[PDB]
RNA sequence: CGAGGCGCAGGCAGCCGUCGAACCGGGGAUUCCCGAAUGGGACCUCCCGCGGCUUAUGCCGCACUCCGGGGUUUAUCCCC
RNA sequence: CCGAUAGCGAACUAGUACCGUGAGGGAAAGCUGAAAAGCACCCCGGGAGGGGGGUGAAAAGAGCCUGAAACCGGGCGGCG
RNA sequence: CCCGAAACCGGUCGAUCUAGCCCGGGGCAGGGUGAAGUCCCUCAACCGAGGGAUGGAGGCCCGCUAGGGGUGCUGAUGUGCAGUUCGCUCCCGUGACCCCGGGCUAGGGGUGAAAGGCCAAUCGAGGCCGGAGAUAGCUGGUUCCCGCCGAAUCAUCCCG
RNA sequence: UAAGGUCCGGUGGAGCCGCCGGUAUCGCGGAUCCUGCCGGGAGUAGCAGCGUAGUCGGGUGAGAAUCCCGACCGCCGGAGGGGCCAGGGUUCCACGGCAAUGGUCGUCAGCCGUGGGUUAGUCGGUCCUAACCCCGCCCGUAACUCGGCGCGGGGGAAAGGGAAACGGGUUUAUAUUCCCGUACCGCGGGGGUAGGUGCGGCAACGCAAGCCCGGAGGGUGACGCCUCGGGGUAGGCGGACCGGCCGAUGAGGCCGGCUAAGCGUAUAAGCCCGGGGAGUGCCGUAAUGGCGAGAACCGGGUGAAAGCGCGAAUGGCCCCCCCGUUAGGGGGGUUCCGCCGAUCCCUGGGGCCCGUGAAAAGCCCUCCGGGAAUUCCGAUCCCCCGCGACCGUACCGAGAACCGACACAGGUGCCCCUGGGUGAGAAGCCUAAGGCGUGUCGGGGGAAACCCGGCCGAGGGAACUCGGCAAACUGGCCCCGUAACUUCGGGAGAAGGGGUGCCUGCGGGUGCGUAACCCGCAGGUCGCAGUGACUAGGGGGGCCCGACUGUUUAAUAAAAA
RNA sequence: GCAUGAAUGGCGUAACGAGGUCCCCGCUGUCCCCGGCCGGGGCCCGGCGAAACCUCUGCCUGGCGCGCAUGCCAGGGACC
RNA sequence: AGGGGCCAAGGGUGGGGGUGUUCACCCAUUAAAGGGGAACGUGAGCUGGGUUUAGACCGUCGUGAGACAGGUCGGAUGCUA
């Protein structure tokens, strides 16, 4: 008899929630029961004896501050790592990262007329050769250099 | 769908219905590059697509204007060459 | 008494012993319903591909009376090299004419033991035949094993070397490597050994490593018996 | 899918559960006490089958 | 094979026996197209045999 | 044979039968699909090349392999 | 000749139930009474269970003719 | 008299288990090391020397990823959860790797990284049926009563 | 004597003796006999061991620890959840029950009884062909229901290849199928017009295709391995705005804010094309490297995904304020801005090789064109009329629907592998969506001995034992440093030593402008301990064997074999 | 060398091993010598409910005996 | 301090190192570190190293299969009274 057990997967699909989320009320098993369908089911909806809990979020408050704190050069002591160097940061991808700059440079240098045709050969070829540091130590290599300074 | 293994004609865009129910395609392979053959380049002014979505397309995609649309322009550039001088003598 | 043996197996065209030949290339065929003489044909190297089965590379060709077929590729081969058949081929390299037409003392390949049977001799990688001595009457031709057999001279040869040489040069390297070769070509593997086999497995060879009967073997001797160094002449290296 | 029966299949699978049913009462009063059991009676999971 | 049974036994999952066109036993092997039972597939003829089987249940009918 | 029946199977209900049932004999109608299964394959289903005919759906007849005889571009191909 | 632990695999729901991938293998299961009158009516009981009354006769009351032994309760005699 | 086993043989039936072979698919967190190959700087006439980059190989390492295996505990169980299991620990974990479906090979035959292992709770030659009520000098059993007489367990011969 | 005969009482309610002559599937205590029935064992063991789950009110009913509702307390987090293949076969769904079944009760159920449900032009089957198979024919064999070749035909993947569709709504049960909306395949008409069987642009090239039966040819269909980089966006999270909620103080947090397939219009790195013309030879990529068979460098063209609009004010979320026993409803407002970080998916290079990595159906083009053409023709362009032969769809798909006789701790494919926190992580733990509390027997004894899992042990530090077996210890990460030996590759993560937390303030890298992360530095400071948990190698040396990796007695031997 | 020896391979060997054996350091309930704790059983109750196997049974010691006895024989213990 | 003998089992008669070892060998202690029986006590108690399974190797033997109380690594320990 009474089933209920149905009637709760029926207005789950109605809903379009969990079936662990239905409340039914308490003081109206009875008039739940007499529920065969659907259509009652939206009528009980309606009348707020059938509802949906609410959805939960974890909190990421205690995320924020860490995820600042990293961002401000925290919580990163060698007594926070737990990944070996590389693994932080992918040694092929930082270079991958480095040499782009160094010729983006170069690159924008050789619009602006700044270095000839003649310096941006060996520097250009020098970025892949892995002389540069990088955007600091290239600016002072061709400083010292003179060509350019000019 | 019915396809469950990552097949090849299996393979999968990210669906959405607006229910939120969020089903997966299946999506059709991307296109193979048609060659000259008579020297291998990737032919301009052939298309790409799909050998099934050809068939209701249009044939402009399917060719260049100069004879064989097959094969690559220089490569024709060739054979021209050849004829005239076939013709000559 | 014991089993059928491990040779008495491969007999028997069952699968663990039968080559693919759904992942093999073609054969070579010279085709001789156009002949020899009268000729009428080249072609033109339409691709080149590795056969597995040869352990050896082999050559697409295009006839020009419009039939398509395999040749053994020759060393120094370009694709769109025109290939001749006949004898009024040239006398040079991939050219294919009859023995008499071949000069003595040049190297050749591929060649015909019956006149128009499309090749059946010296057709592996890097390997090659040198025509000792031709007399209009039959033409001498010396083999890869340093043996000399007298064929036609009316049988097809091609001038020049098969390709794919320094093949046994290069070592098979692991277990892993050589196995992976074996799957491209058929060669019941891995192999082991009679000695530690048992008596029903295998005639010769006990419980432990130690030979049962003498090795050597007769040529009289029965099928599933004649195993070991067959029918040797002599045996060791030493006098 | 389904699978993925045959339509015959399903022919013979639709015997099988015709014959698993529970004969009635009135057949019952017709042969007063009687053939009963029904011999047949074919549980889903308890037997196979025949396919 | 020996032992560990409840282990090995996801095949039987497979079926290669049915409800033969030919004789309704249970025995026609869908993968070799051969009744086990009647010999459909195999022979025009019925399976039968001095032994028999197909003879007993015959006889067993009268 | 002939005055009750409606298989085994005693129920409930209703029915049929002298223009003679049930039953027995002889003859005839219908006799799915698979099967030697014959057009082809199949896990008892499915597809298909002709020709007849009704406006169409519907419906009727046909094509595996011998022998016997034909037809003809004598395709050895098709028809009785 | 045997007579239902026997005789045919099978007195019947048998070549069934069932087993085995398959080839194949394969049981058990008979008895009311004169008539079904196959349990109305009445008392009780949650009660589809069960008890009293109701049949010529219910150790004839529903696998119901008879109704053994092992064995189980109670009671009688004896011992304890 | 009855029963009793390991066989042998003949015709059949299995590769939905499992072994290898083939077609066509799929699976495998993360991390390390760092080859060839390529580049640059500084220092040297050259010979080379020092430094750094880039690239990224492996029947490779680490790994309780999934998955495969199964070393020790001789632990737990041992009329089980289980006719071959459990937990910890342990090996492998891009591969001579694992896996799915199709398909091939059958009993003195196959198959075997070969242990006499495996070929469907059956393998130093599978199972089914028949021969077959095999035959055994060998074990077990062989059932009503009564009356009368009442043993030998030795000899010769014998693949005994 | 006896084997056995005979009489009485009770029971039973139709057949039965004696004598004489016959005959035998003719007499039972044993056969680890065969079959059938039954007791003790016992009211015992099991109903425990694996990551140990329930509990209070209340509803229902004869009966409630295990049925339902709420609250409260948990596990699970690639699975105890979601979708499916095989396989099962009505187990699905409703109503009525509990004799039986469910490792216990049962009002529940997968049981029993009775009814009902799987709807397809556009999903897949079906088609193709693979490895391979069969048939006829040829032939063999004494012969076949046997046998291999050669011909000819036919069959062979419900995860290969392949024509076309999604969203929303509805049902007790079904649905991409029924409905609504939008879209569209195949064939077959019709009506127009490009089309004197295409016009127009030097060119790199423009679409409103190219009359036609036929066969031919040619591309694409079409396939091994692994990096790296380029794009797509599913989607995780901060800020701001709009509601709902929770709420010491009225803050902070939670939550809803969506956009389909189909179209139209745009893709763009590869790849061609003009101009130009390689000066110590220049230039690029993350990288190998390109170039005088066309550089550097400028304009073009050209072929994956992607954006917008249509689709779509809708629809679907989310609220508000009114109608009420009830039914059926009504009116409202929100339905949003960025910037930022990711699996996979698609696209170039590149590295590899004693695996050099199936076909065809179909398209697209081209050659020829049997014929019909100027009263013409044709319909790839539009728009429009008609139609859809056949099978399948339920549910499960699992620590109760599979298979193992059992609802068996077993073990069988995929997909979700990118939820949040963590942290190298598809790891652990915790936690979200989602699921469950039927990995189905409860309660009691503070529960003693004993047994399994596990925790802790002073002093001593293997004295135990065949043996340090078991167990312990080390432990993540960073830094320092690193022997013997050596096939120079390795040994090596040797060894040993140091450090590691929080806070406060800085610097560097990448970028764009203060995002998203990552790497360092200094000061202050607490604990016994900063990998505090979880995760997490003990090390060193000699010798024997076998080179290694792999394999082995599937199930007492993994080894030296 | 009771009874080694060179492809029925000899010797030697870096690297490698869930392989055999030995030593050292740390460590440690393996041990001296065991305790306490914790959770699941045990144990009781309620409901549920099997098996192995079954001539019988209150002995112990000696003697005897198929020479390795509860049952014979002699003592002793002996309430269920 | 011994040697040798009598009475006497009440009590005591150990710990380690090698070996699978009962025996025995050794070390340092000790009063002394006695011997033998109980299914060569003790597996419905443990342990399972050794003996005598099925894997393997060496030596010897043997034509060979194959063998060894020769040497050697590995090789399960059931039950609810």
């Amino acid at each position: 008899m009474n089933t209920l057990k149905m009637q709760r997967r029926i207005a789950a699909e109605i809903l379009k929630c969990g079936e662990n989320r239905i409340w039914i009320d308490p003081e109206r098993i009875d008039d739940v029961a007499s529920a065969i369908t659907r259509e009652d089911i939206k009528r009980l909806i309606k009348e707020g004896v059938i509802k949906k809990k609410p959805i939960k979020g974890q909190s990421r408050y205690r995320a924020k501050i860490r995820h600042e704190q990293k961002k401000k050069g925290r919580h990163r002591g060698p007594g926070s790592r737990k990944g070996k160097k590389t693994a932080r940061m992918g040694k092929k991808e930082l270079w991958i990262k480095t040499i782009r700059a160094l010729r983006k440079e170069l690159r924008k240098l050789k619009a602006q007329k700044k270095i000839d045709r003649k310096t941006y050969r060996m520097l250009y070829i020098r970025a892949k050769g892995g002389q540069f540091k990088n955007k600091h130590q290239l600016y002072l290599f061709l400083e010292e250099h003179g060509l350019l300074k000019k | 769908m019915k396809p469950m293994y990552r097949s090849r004609s299996w393979r999968r865009k990210y669906v959405r219905t607006p229910g939120g129910r969020v089903v997966i395609h299946f999506e059709r392979k991307k296109p193979k590059i048609a060659h000259c053959a008579m020297c291998g380049r990737p032919l301009n002014g052939i298309p790409r697509g799909r050998p099934v979505e050809m068939r209701k397309l249009p044939k402009t995609k399917k060719r260049p204007e100069r004879p064989m649309p097959h094969l690559c322009p220089r490569c024709m550039r060739k054979v021209m060459k050849e004829q005239i001088r076939a013709q000559l003598s | 008494m014991g089993k059928s043996l491990i040779q008495q197996r491969r007999g028997k065209g069952s699968p663990t012993f039968k080559s693919p030949s759904h992942r093999f290339r073609g054969a070579v065929k010279y085709i001789p319903l156009n002949y020899t003489q009268e000729k009428t044909l080249r072609g033109v190297v339409e691709e080149i591909m590795h056969d597995p089965g040869r352990t050896a590379p082999v050559a697409r060709v295009k006839f020009e009376n419009g039939i398509e077929k395999l040749i053994i590729a020759p060393e120094g081969l370009l694709v769109g090299q025109e290939i001749y058949i006949g004898p009024d081929a040239p006398i040079a390299v991939g050219n294919t004419l009859p023995l008499a037409k071949i000069p003595e003392g040049t190297y050749v390949y591929n060649i015909e033991g019956i006149p128009g049977d499309g090749g059946k001799y010296v057709r592996a990688g890097g390997t090659y035949a040198l025509v000792v001595s031709r007399e209009p009457d039959k033409v001498i031709v010396q083999l890869p094993s340093g043996e000399l057999k007298a064929f036609n001279p009316m049988c097809r040869a091609t001038i020049g070397v098969v390709a794919g040489g320094g093949r046994l040069e290069k070592p098979l390297v692991k277990a892993g490597k050589a196995y992976y070769k074996y799957k491209a070509r058929n060669k019941f593997w891995p192999t082991p050994r009679g000695v530690k086999m048992n008596a029903v497995n295998h005639p010769f060879g006990g419980k432990e490593h130690h030979p049962g009967k003498p090795t050597t073997t007769s040529r009289r001797a029965p099928p599933g018996r004649k195993v070991g160094h067959i029918a040797a002449r002599r045996t060791g290296r030493r006098k | 899918m389904a699978r993925n029966k045959p339509l015959a299949k399903k022919l013979r699978l639709a015997k099988a559960l015709k014959q698993n049913r529970r004969v009635p009462v009135w057949v019952i009063v017709k042969t007063n006490r009687r053939v009963l059991t029904h011999p047949k009676r074919r549980y889903w999971r308890r037997t196979k089958l025949k396919e | 094979m020996g032992s560990g049974t409840a282990t090995f036994g996801k095949r039987n999952s497979t079926p290669t026996h049915i409800r033969c066109r030919r004789c309704g036993r249970v025995s026609y092997n869908v993968k070799k197209g051969y009744c086990a039972a009647c010999g459909f597939g195999r022979s025009r003829r019925l399976r039968k045999y001095r032994w028999s089987k197909k003879w007993k249940k015959k006889k067993n009918a009268h």
